[PDB]
RNA sequence: GCUAAACCUAGCCCCAAACCCACUCCACCUUACUACCAGCAACCUUAGCCAAACCAUUUACAUAAAGUAUAGGCGAUA
RNA sequence: GCUACCUAAGAACAGCUAAGAGCACACCCGUCUAUGUAGCAAAAUAGUGGGAAGAUUUAUAGGUAGAGGCGACAAACCUA
RNA sequence: CCUCCGCAUAAGCCUGCGUCAGAUCACACUGACAAUUAACAGCCCAAUAUCUACAAUCAACCAACAAGUCAUUAUUACCCUCACUGUCAACCCAACACAGGCAUGCUCAUAAGGAAAGGUUAAAAAAAGUAAAAGGAACUCGGCAAAUCUUACCCC
């Protein structure tokens, strides 16, 4: 969003234009994902790809603020659980094709703790660390009759 | 004169809480009679 | 009960009951110079006429054979040194018509 | 402005209010095939009479209860019509409204524009009879025109507004079963059923268990009232105009088991402060207490069925226009 | 055109009035042709005991002495039902099978 | 083409969020809360269902799975079903022929007016209290009043003490034809019962006779067109009455035509094939009872009748029910078309013209009367 | 702005449905087309432009009959109520077409090429060069979108390969698919257009507001405009 | 019968009538539930006559004869409903764990300051509800600036007040 | 001699320091203050007055270097 | 909530003569005169008029809003 | 003596000439205390399918046109009954106890509902009305206004 000079002379005039990316929509295969996800993808996006090789390899690669979108970030943020876990995408009868899929990104591969929270926005995190903690209220009941058993044993102790 | 010809539903339909809190613009004017401290927020 | 959050009845659970009332009423002397048998009380507004009916036969054990109640608008018109609006509180009356014939005339208190 | 008086009115004690907005003396008593029929007709809506949708407790006074009633009165007629010969040429009206508008009693308006000035309040009752026979003969007399009968009238200590009784402006209607180009100007059996308003049951449910009489009682005396009132307007007379003839009529009011029988006679039309200062007369109701015409049905079967009933019926219907 | 005094079901108009009410709380509902429905459940019934025979009055002689305050704590009573649990060297784990549920209230007042 | 316009067909759902296409991760979502939020992806929850029964909100199984649901199609007769045509669509309906006199039996039980007057003049004027009564008021009143000064013949007729008429009086029929099952439902209208049932009008000769004649085909306007299509339909038969019912001998049907508005009412042709269902129907419930459910050419053929309806016009119709397998000898109707006692009624007058009624004729009156009669 | 289009009714009626006025205005609550609104009240009638369809569970050529030939006031010509086998419909009427008559509705692309009568719907490859036609579909299956206006008729000018050529009500000609529907002969009502109005009453209750009173000066569009007819038009 | 609406017909016309006091928590607290229910029902009836009494006072334009008695059957009741309440309260405590009955969640409305939201019980869940979805409970970035504003009003009231009191402190000091 | 006059202390201003507020019960997005039934959702340069003595490019929004280098209808000014 | 226009669903129009007919009530408007012109009034009163089964009047609820709307153009009306 | 007005309902307002007590054109102003009772009217109606060509105009002839205001049916689902609210007033919009504005139903001289004149005098000027000798438009921009009415002809 600018403004530009009429005819590029300043004594000409100003006038506000709005320049706008040529977009696309295309397949794209993802190794360590086993699916193919329609993208609306910008000519700069391809060929970002092609010089990081892999789709997958740019996703990883590309760094948060590059990458540019929240279902990119999402994307990178499935890549790194899948890393992680190491669970199976091919499924079974590919075991060997699947470690083969693991050996090429074995660079990048965070903890699988970090590797949840990778590529959430400020909203989402909170809301997702309020569901992990919260829990149902203990029986204070429960907590008083444990304490009248420790005092029972103390005593027994003596 | 004279212009005024109250019906309480027209009003409430114009003016009321209601209507005020489905536009952002009528959510800003419920603020800023919040903000006066106006005792009366909205019709 | 006044000011209470009352339990959801879906179809087919429990009766509701209220141990412990929170609403209570005052029998005055009607102005209007109602018949025989005509009970006048002063109730809360949240009180129904069922609720009435129910409230009299259990606590006072009186034959309630009809209830009539009526909102009353309690005034506005009166300002202060501020020339703020005072209001009387609205109200609530009862007409309540007693059983078998058993009629009432309301005492003189303060003879 | 006028005080919309209801003949089946839930209020209570309305009897004793009714009397004096009237004017009226109550007093208690009055003044095989058929069988066979009377059964029949109990069964038909009860039983044999295969309903489509379901019925209800508030759909039961409406869907089972009226058509039998019209079929008694008509079935009733039918066989009767050899027995009388008026009942032939008399017409018959189903559920055709009755209108009657009298003004009874003076009052000074309590506030407004208007406070101070002389009001003389007024009523209406409309009806909408469940059935009623209409004849061109009038009926006979009963009582004597001028009949003392020293029982007295009730007082009204406070105001007709006391009692459940609302005023209201609507067109003013003094109305029989039908206008005034018609020869079947009089009549002598009206028909009413109660509303499930006031069943008896909920009568009991309520603390109000001596007011299960006193509901029809007021009923006979008003909605009779009011067709005499017709009648009497229908043959000139008014209030200052009073009647000549004692204008009789009768009735059967009723629930599904439970019926009870009610005579008018009306000697007066002058009911205004005007006219009753110089007033000796007064309109006489003479009744029955609610006996039931029948116990309880199983399946294809009265209990018990009462007889007396049914022959109190007949009395009604089989009285002839002398 | 007041919007300093209460809204309230009398100030409306015709189906203005006849919508709001005042806190009364609902008997039943309402179908067909407007024809009110009186459930007996939803109607709250008041379960008064038994007065005759009974000492307390609804004051208390001016010669009964003072004694100091004790707000009433969960570990009191569950002190006040310790003995029990003593005795062994009277808990719900979940109250959802439960006429009077202490949580969600079920009970009125 | 495709009626229903995009807008007002029920909006789309929006799209599902990105997030759910990747395989797999746990989308962090408002279901966790118990709000709706702009930020944070929209949830997907399961269908609830209830676990109680509430009759105020009760959602019914679809027609599929229902406890009595056919695959062939039924079509059903009502009161409100009114057909295409016509005289000759209710006959091909019924199997029947339609003779254009009624019989000379019920002329002959005929062979004064003023009370007949009085009964007009207090239909369409006299009976409500507002001036000029509306046809639901005065149409059915008419007839009632007609019914009543009938049955004043009682003391000239000791016979016509043993009937009764009756209101609600629902029943039905049902049976094949081409073969295409078909039906018939009850009235909206009255019916007179009586203990004896009619006698023959036709000899077993003359239904003999009968065979001779096709019904009339009438392409392309087939059978069974304007009647209810219907599924879910159930097959068994049904007088109006549980056995033991005195009075169960349907005498005469008189259904009416109340209605206000001209498009409401039932054009007389129609009418006239609606009555002609009912006393078919009627009959064949009848036949039903007397006899086994299956089919066959009847001994004694049952007689019901039915009147016409509206206060002005009068349609007269007797049906005769001989053969209870459709599909050899008809039965033969008889109707007495749009009759008509009184053309128009001022019920105020003009500015020279009466406030009465006006062309009164006592022919339609005397048929009523004859009709009433038939029996005794 | 609050607009829920009347349009809304799924199912096929032949029952008269509540027409609301746009007034002109658009779903904005706007006026985008000026001089509407105020006139009589309507219903709609739904009309089956569709001619071929076969009623339910059937293929073959469905026979008509017309029991009735009304008035509409949705629109110029006036309609038909047509009923076959089971089902009744609306149709649009052709002229002279009468209650008691029998139509025909066809599929049959006859090689023999059947004359035909003139309430009577054909595919266009049956029917004779130089007939008039009306209720044209422009594809197969599509509906009668053209020539439909009181009066108004097309003539099938020729045949070529699978398809004909249609002069439309403007002399300007188009190129329609053989198998597509037509009804043949004119569309009823004719002499609609020698209608004088009379007085602006009339119009008015036509639902047709004034003009307005601001004076425009004409351009240089207002000249008259002396052309060679648009190139035909085809839908293959 | 509706003479329990009136007190003994002695105490009519006496202008000063005996009552002792009270019923103190401690008392109330050492009373079992099932008295406690039936001493509530006691009180209930006195404080009806009582308010009848002040009503027939007002009628008359005289003065009540011992209104203190009243107010003293009115700290009674509350009294009493603290007792029970408390009582409930440990309870539920001891059961599921919860302070107070009826739940919420610390929702933040439109204008951005955090309600608690009592939640408000009924027949479906919320995500079919018609009524409750409208409900939104989120801000959106023009409420920020207003809150902001909002926090500034209510310093600078907090500030006025501060100062104002050191300045009433010097004053006193001054004096004395 | 009437009208009137007079009267300190409410409180307030500017700093400083320190990061604030927000569920007795009940009600409150439906027409808010309403006990109780089956569908949407937020982000998108500021402008112009004005100064240039008109007006079109254009005109600001710790200390020192420094009003320096630069910009600018190479001027106003920045 | 005035007015401009529209949408929804209502309502009213006597009497006499005989159709965007005539006379003429109720309603609608506002020709001309007089009074009033800090007034009964920030456009009224008295008379006298045009209209009054229609391109009419009008109660209710809704809709279009300013670089705009609405307009039987009068550059009208959009709450003095 | 007036009645060019009344009673209602709708909308609107919201205790605004009811009892007692109190004070200061003439004494509806404050304080307390009463008051409006439902049957009238609001507050509706379990699903899925499926049906609804024939106006209204005393609806009968006639007669049209601008083409219209009042409908089910099939199957499944179902016993619990009258809760809650409005209901006062001399009243609303017009800053006012303001000659204005204000929907419908009745009443069309009123059975409702009011009071044009604080007291005197009877000057001018002014306003509204009635009166008029003889003449009769001579008035005047023009028969404006007025009282009796109706002739002919242009322009747009
Ligand atoms: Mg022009
Ligand atoms: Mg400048
Ligand atoms: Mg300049
Ligand atoms: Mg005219
Ligand atoms: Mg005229
Ligand atoms: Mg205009
Ligand atoms: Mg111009
Ligand atoms: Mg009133
Ligand atoms: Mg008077
Ligand atoms: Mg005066
Ligand atoms: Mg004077
Ligand atoms: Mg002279
Ligand atoms: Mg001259
Ligand atoms: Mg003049």
């Amino acid at each position: 969003l600018g403004q530009i000079y009429a005819n590029n002379d300043k004594l000409s005039k100003r006038l506000k234009k709005v320049w706008k990316p040529q977009l696309f929509e295309r397949e794209f295969y993802s190794e360590i994902l086993d699916k193919k996800f329609t993208v609306t993808v910008t000519m700069r996006t391809l060929d970002l790809i092609d010089e990081a090789y892999g789709l997958d390899f740019y996703i990883l690669k590309a760094s948060g603020e590059d990458l540019c979108s929240k279902f990119g970030m999402d994307l990178k943020r499935g890549m790194l659980l899948r890393l992680a876990r190491q669970d199976p995408q091919l499924h079974p009868e590919d075991p060997e094709r699947r470690a083969a899929i693991y050996d090429k990104y074995k660079e990048f591969a965070i903890p699988e703790e970090e590797a949840e929270w990778v590529g959430l926005t400020l909203e989402e995190a909170i809301e997702k660390q309020r569901l992990l903690e919260e829990k149902d209220p203990v029986p204070l009941f429960k907590i008083y009759v444990a304490e009248l058993i420790q005092q029972l044993q103390q005593q027994a102790l003596s | 004169g004279n212009e005024y010809q109250p019906s309480n539903i027209k009003r409430k339909n114009k003016h009321g809480w209601v209507r005020r809190l489905s536009t952002p613009a009528g959510v800003q004017v419920i603020l800023r009679r919040m903000l006066k401290g106006r005792k009366s927020l909205s019709h | 009960a006044r000011n209470v959050v009352y339990p959801l009845y879906r179809l087919g659970g429990p009766q509701l009951r209220v141990f412990r009332t929170n609403f209570f009423i005052q029998l005055v002397r009607p102005g209007v110079a109602q018949p025989e048998d005509t009970v006048q009380f002063r109730i809360p507004m949240e009180m129904t006429r069922v609720d009435l009916r129910n409230y009299l036969e259990g606590i006072y054990n009186v034959p309630v054979a009809a209830v009539r109640t009526r909102v009353q608008h309690g005034s506005n018109k009166r300002r202060d040194h501020r020339n703020v609006r005072i209001k009387k509180p609205d109200y609530k009356v009862a007409y309540v018509q007693l059983a078998h014939g058993q009629t009432f005339t309301f005492p003189d208190l303060f003879p | 402005m006028k005080y919309m008086v209801y003949p089946q009115t839930f209020a209570l004690n309305a009897d004793r209010w009714y009397q004096y907005f009237t004017k009226t003396v109550f007093l208690s008593g009055l003044p095989a095939a058929l069988r066979a029929v009377a059964c029949d007709c109990l069964l038909q809506e009860h039983f044999y009479l295969r309903r489509r949708r379901r019925v209800h407790r508030y759909e039961e006074s409406e869907v089972i209860s009226l058509p039998f009633l019209d079929q008694l009165v008509s079935t009733l007629v039918g066989l009767l019509s050899p027995h009388n010969p008026a009942l032939a040429a008399a017409a018959l009206d189903y559920r055709c409204p009755v209108h009657f508008y009298w003004v009874r009693g003076e009052e000074i308006i309590p506030r407004g524009h208007r406070r101070g000035r002389i009001d003389d309040l007024r009523y209406q009752i409309d009806d909408k009879p469940n059935n009623q026979i209409r004849i061109s003969k009038q009926l006979a007399e009963f009582v004597p025109l001028d009949y003392s009968v020293p029982i007295e009238i009730p007082t009204i200590k406070c105001k007709p507004d006391k009692l459940p009784l609302f005023k209201r402006q609507y067109e003013n209607h003094i109305f029989v079963g039908s206008k005034t180009a018609d020869p079947c100007c009089y009549g002598h059996t009206q028909f009413h059923l109660l509303p499930d308003k006031l069943r008896r049951e909920r009568l009991l449910r309520q603390n109000c268990a001596d007011q299960i009489e006193v509901v029809f009682r007021a009923n006979a005396i008003a909605s009779l009232f009011a067709w005499t009132g017709a009648q009497a307007m229908y043959q000139g007379f008014w209030s200052e105009a009073d009647v000549t003839r004692p204008f009789v009529s009768q009735a059967v009011i009723t629930d599904g088991k439970y019926f009870s029988f009610f005579c008018y006679q009306l000697n007066t039309l002058a009911l205004t402060t005007q006219a009753d200062q110089n007033n000796p007369r007064k309109n006489i109701c003479w009744g029955t207490q609610s006996k039931p015409l029948y116990e309880t049905i199983e399946d294809n079967d009265v209990k018990g069925f009462n007889d007396d009933v049914l022959l109190q019926i007949v009395h009604f219907l089989l009285n002839r226009p002398k | 055109a007041d919007r300093m005094s209460k809204w309230t079901s009398k100030r409306g108009p015709r189906s203005f009035r006849g919508r709001k009410g005042r806190g009364a709380k609902g008997i039943g509902f309402l179908t067909s042709g407007w024809r009110f429905v009186q459930i007996k459940e939803m109607v709250p019934e008041f379960v008064v005991p038994d007065l005759t025979g009974f000492k307390l009055k609804p004051y208390v002689s001016y010669l009964a002495p003072e004694s100091e305050e004790t707000p009433l704590t969960a570990a009191q009573l569950f002190s006040e039902a310790v003995a029990p649990a003593i005795e062994k060297d009277g808990f719900e784990p979940t109250q959802e099978g439960k006429l009077f549920q202490l949580y969600p209230r079920n009970f009125l007042r | 083409y495709e009626w229903g316009v995009r807008s007002t067909r029920k909006s789309e759902p929006p799209p599902l969020d990105r997030v759910y296409e990747i395989p797999g991760l746990e989308p962090i979502t408002f279901a966790g809360k118990m709000h709706f939020v702009p930020w944070l992806a929209r949830p997907i929850f399961p269908p609830w269902d209830r676990g109680y029964k509430d009759p105020r909100f009760y959602r019914s199984p679809p027609l599929h799975e229902h406890p009595l649901y056919k695959d062939q199609a039924c079509y059903i007769f009502h009161h409100r079903c009114r057909l295409l045509e016509g005289v000759k669509q209710a006959l091909w309906l019924t199997k029947t022929k339609l003779i254009e006199g009624l019989p000379e039996k019920v002329l002959s039980l005929v062979d004064q007016d003023e009370c007949v007057l009085n009964v007009i003049s207090h239909a369409r004027l006299w009976q409500t209290t507002e001036e000029i009564p509306k046809r639901e008021t005065y149409c059915p009143v008419i007839v009632d009043n007609l019914i009543q000064l009938c049955k004043s013949q009682i003391l000239k007729h000791p016979s016509l003490a043993r009937r009764i008429c009756v209101q609600n009086s629902t029943f039905s029929a049902t049976w094949n034809r081409e073969s295409l099952l078909l039906q018939v439902r009850g009235s909206g209208g009255a019916r007179l019962s009586t203990k004896d049932p009619l006698p023959t009008i036709a000899s077993r000769e003359e239904i003999e006779a009968t065979k001779n004649h096709v019904l009339e085909t009438f392409y392309p306007i087939s059978p069974i067109i304007d009647l209810h299509e219907c599924n879910i339909y159930d097959v068994k038969n049904d007088t109006g009455f549980q056995e033991g019912y005195p009075y169960p001998y349907p005498h005469t049907l008189y259904l009416l035509d109340k209605a206000n508005l001209r498009p409401h009412r039932l054009q007389p042709d129609q009418l006239r094939a609606k009555m002609i269902l009912f006393a078919f129907g009627s009959a064949l419930a009848q036949a039903r009872l007397l006899y086994g459910n299956d089919a066959k050419v009847l001994e004694q053929p049952v007689v019901v009748q039915s009147v016409g309806t509206d206060g002005r016009v009068f349609h007269f119709l007797v049906f005769q029910l001989n053969t209870t397998d459709l599909d050899g000898v008809k039965n033969l109707a008889w109707v007495d078309s749009d009759q008509l006692l009184y053309q128009h009624f001022w019920c105020l007058p003009v500015i020279v013209e009466p406030v009465g009624p006006v062309g009164f004729k006592p022919e339609t009156f005397r048929k009523f009367l004859a009709l009433y009669l038939h029996g005794a | 702005a609050n607009f829920v289009s009347w349009k809304s009714r799924t199912k096929y009626t032949i029952t008269p449905v509540k027409m609301r006025k746009s007034g002109g205005r658009d779903h904005t609550g706007r006026i985008r087309v000026h001089g509407i609104g105020g006139g009589h009240k309507q219903r709609y009638r739904m009309i089956d432009f569709l001619r071929f369809r076969p009623e339910e569970t059937k293929s073959g050529p469905f026979e008509e009959k017309v029991i009735q030939v009304r008035y509409d006031p949705c629109r110029s010509a006036d309609i038909a109520l047509v009923a076959g086998g089971s089902r009744k419909r609306w149709i649009i009427a052709t002229e002279n077409m009468q209650a008691g008559d029998t139509i025909l509705n066809s599929n049959h692309i006859g090689r023999m090429a059947v004359a035909a009568r003139e309430g009577d719907a054909h595919p266009l490859g049956a029917l004779p060069v130089g007939t008039l036609i009306n209720n044209v579909e422009s594809e197969p299956g599509r509906g009668a979108q053209y020539i439909r206006a009181a009066g108004t008729c097309g003539v099938l000018l020729r045949k070529v390969n699978g398809t004909a050529i249609i002069q439309l009500p403007s002399k300007r000609q188009m190129q329609v698919l053989e198998t597509c529907v037509a009804t043949v002969g004119r569309v009823s009502n004719v002499d609609h257009n020698k209608r004088v109005i009379g007085k602006a009453g009339r119009n008015r209750w036509l639902g047709k507001r004034p003009n307005s009173g601001r004076w425009h000066r004409k351009g240089g569009w207002a000249g008259r405009k002396i052309r060679p007819l648009p190139p035909m038009k085809s839908y293959v | 019968g509706l003479e329990e609406f009136f007190d003994d017909p002695k105490n009519w016309g006496q202008e000063k009538v005996k009552s002792g006091a009270a019923w103190t928590c401690q008392q109330l607290r050492n009373k079992s539930n099932e008295d406690l229910h039936k001493l509530w029902y006691v009180l209930l009836k006195e404080r009806n006559m009582l308010l009848t009494l002040e009503q027939e006072a007002k009628r008359q334009r005289l003065p009540m004869p011992s209104p203190e008695r009243l107010d003293k059957v009115v700290d009674s009741m509350d009294a009493l409903d603290k007792v029970v309440q408390e009582r409930e309260d440990a309870l539920r405590l001891l059961q599921t764990g919860q302070e107070r009955a009826r739940p919420g969640a610390w929702r933040r409305d439109i204008f951005g300051r955090i309600i608690w939201h009592k939640f408000k019980q009924w027949v479906i869940p919320w995500h079919l509800n018609k009524r409750y979805n409208r409900k939104r409970f989120f801000a959106l970035p023009y409420v920020d600036h207003f809150l902001r504003l909002e926090r500034e009003k209510r310093a600078r009231i907090k500030a006025r007040k501060e100062n104002l009191e050191r300045k009433k402190a010097k004053i006193l000091l001054k004096k004395f």
